[PDB]
């Protein structure tokens, strides 16, 4: 169900795997928020990718068909001047 | 008496007449004409039948209107006009391409725009399509201000070129661009039909061949293979964390990032000599300058491949 809790996994560039408690109705915004709680990274620096596809803040995990035990990839935005 | 059109959105106009020599700002407030802040200028013949943009202190209706035609809320609109004022970077021509002088941490804009110059684009919004045509004619100032505002970029801050490209492609009509994918895991199997920006932009590898041949990404099970079974796109950008200096096959242009945190973007085109771009300067190619982050492909991007089942 849309409000039922599940785990997803976030892989970082540092080799680390975050475990998150999410609901399919959570937005990508929400997920990024949870990643700040756990990893101290501000949401606006985070780039979440599923299998090569970048994930939009306003859409939900349900929208993307991301289901329990799924693996996301996290990278930070680059800083070139 | 000079006749002008007043607007906030570029769609709904009001006709007003002005008296020659009146200062625009004293009559109308903060106003722009053809991208230029004309608030302090005087009303001339020159402005006859031209369009003047107001932008401050908008009603709910006006905000909604500019949300349609620009994609902006009130804050993005203020940033847009501020960027037009503050981002007057010198544009330098080199053959068929233009680039920017190094200024206010703009290398990510420089390389994103150098890449954009290889592709054709149609835009959903008139405002953006007009800015694009200006960009095509060697006048990128208006497009740059739209993108920076739209994307919430901060002025004079090192930023990310994939993001700049991405803001542009999200405003484009890419409705025919398809890419069909199969994700092979031991935990489960998934198929995806990506459309639009999801089809023309791929993250996780620089190499188009990796999508065709299939390539492994980290999962929680034994391994996840990402594999393209059908591709039909006008162009393709493959992006990744700056990790490798090895240029894949068939690349047309590419961005490179050098630094150990904060860093600097350069550009390369794969022409008959091969050109390397650093700000407004061009040079013979002598290898990668940092690591590849974005890689543009153009040719033969209509393909079907065998499924892996
Ligand atoms: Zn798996």
């Amino acid at each position: 169900g849309a409000m039922d809790p599940m785990q997803i996994f976030v892989k970082t560039l540092t080799g680390k795997t975050i475990t998150l408690e999410v609901e399919p109705s959570d937005t990508i915004e929400n997920v990024k928020a949870k990643i700040q709680d756990k990893e101290g990274i501000p949401p606006d620096q985070q780039r979440l990718i599923f299998a090569g596809k970048q994930l939009e803040d306003g859409r939900t995990l349900s929208d993307y068909n991301i289901q329990k035990e799924s693996t996301l990839h996290l990278v930070l935005r680059l800083r070139g001047g | 008496k000079i006749d002008v059109l007043l607007t906030v959105d570029g769609v709904n106009f009001k006709s007003i007449s002005l008296t020659v020599g009146e200062v625009f700002g004293k009559i109308l407030g903060n106003v722009f004409c053809d991208g230029i802040d004309v608030t302090k200028l005087k009303c001339s013949d020159f402005y006859a039948d031209k369009i003047l943009y107001q932008y401050e202190n908008l009603s709910l209706a006006d905000i909604s209107a500019v949300q349609s035609s620009f994609g902006f809320d009130q804050q993005q609109l203020l940033a847009y006009y501020n960027f037009l004022t503050v981002c007057k970077w010198s544009v330098v021509v080199n053959g068929p391409f233009f680039s920017f002088e190094q200024s206010h941490n703009n290398s990510y804009v420089n390389v994103a725009c150098l890449m954009l110059q290889h592709i054709n684009l149609k835009f959903n919004k008139w405002q953006w399509q007009e800015a694009w045509y200006e960009f095509r004619a060697g006048r990128p100032h208006r497009l740059v201000a739209l993108v920076l505002a739209k994307g919430h970029f901060k002025f004079d801050e090192p930023s990310d070129a994939t993001d700049f490209i991405r803001v542009v492609l999200k405003q484009a009509d890419l409705s025919g661009a398809i890419c069909e994918l199969e994700l092979i895991c031991d935990c489960g199997i998934k198929q995806e039909s990506r459309v639009g920006v999801d089809a023309v932009m791929h993250f996780g590898t620089l190499a188009k061949t990796d999508l065709f041949n299939g390539y492994k990404i980290g999962c929680n099970c034994a391994g996840r293979i990402v594999h393209c079974t059908k591709l039909n796109v006008p162009f393709l950008i493959c992006s990744n964390t700056p990790l490798s200096k090895d240029l894949p096959d068939d690349v047309v242009a590419a961005n490179m990032f050098m630094g150990v945190g904060v860093g600097h973007y350069t550009h390369l085109k794969c022409g008959s000599p091969y050109q390397h771009y650093d700000a407004c300067s061009v040079k013979k190619y002598t290898g990668v300058s940092g690591c590849l982050t974005d890689c543009l492909y153009l040719k033969n991007l209509t393909q079907t491949f065998t499924s892996m089942l």
